[PDB]
């Protein structure tokens, strides 16, 4: 299933969606963790954010 | 141009087979202890004794399957009894604990049944070490001809590190 949704979303490909690049399971933070990355984007915020939650307005 | 030579050619001391030697000197649990070596019971060629070690993992690893370094264990027990018939037959010569210096990660209870009696003011064993000892015992009885009987011995004695023969 872990390849499964490897396919489901190696496929997904669009541009508001930002594209799936890879997951994993690690044990690093102590405990087991599937970590997956996506592509950063400089300053994330939501409208709410854009607006309301943060200055301005 | 010089050749390599043995200490099969030489002249080896075994009286530490015939004696204990321990630095816990709680010396409790007193079963039907390990019971020490005269030389009546010398140890001979094609004999059989039976062994039993005990194991504790020490080591964090990672996922190391996906499509820090993987786990290997330590020694934490070991009995080594006289598997041939007598007075003595199965009664132990070893039944010693490890003289253990760092942390040891998993007591494996499941696995090895451990109080954890690696303690050395609360030994409740000879809590014994290897260093030159009692690997120097069961090397001896690898040396001298005394079968290792047993279950499961080869990756224990992987675990040793000790490459006993076919």
């Amino acid at each position: 299933k872990i390849s499964k949704i490897y396919q489901i979303w190696s496929k997904i490909n669009c541009t508001n969606l930002i594209k799936f690049r890879d997951i994993f399971q690690t044990t690093k933070f102590g405990n087991l963790s599937i970590c997956l990355v996506f592509d950063y984007y400089p300053n994330s915020l939501s409208l709410y954010d854009y607006h309301f939650v943060n200055f301005p307005k | 141009r010089k050749p390599f030579f043995s200490v099969d050619t030489y002249s080896i001391n075994y009286d530490i087979l015939f004696r204990d030697y321990f630095a816990n000197g709680i010396r409790d649990t007193a079963r039907r202890e390990y019971k020490l070596l005269t030389h009546d019971e010398a140890p001979k060629s094609g004999t059989l004794v039976a062994i039993d070690a005990e194991f504790v993992s020490l080591q964090s690893e990672l996922c190391e399957i996906d499509h820090i370094r993987p786990k290997r264990t330590a020694l934490a027990r070991i009995s080594i009894i006289r598997g041939e018939e007598g007075e003595l037959y199965g009664v132990p010569f070893v039944d010693d604990y490890v003289v253990n210096t760092n942390h040891i990660e998993d007591y494996l209870t499941r696995y090895s049944g451990i109080l954890p009696g690696d303690l050395d003011p609360e030994k409740s064993t000879k809590r014994l070490v290897r260093r030159n000892v009692v690997y120097r015992k069961v090397w001896l009885l690898m040396q001298l001809g005394c079968v290792f009987v047993g279950h499961g011995l080869n990756n224990d004695f992987k675990h040793i590190n000790i490459n006993v023969p076919r």
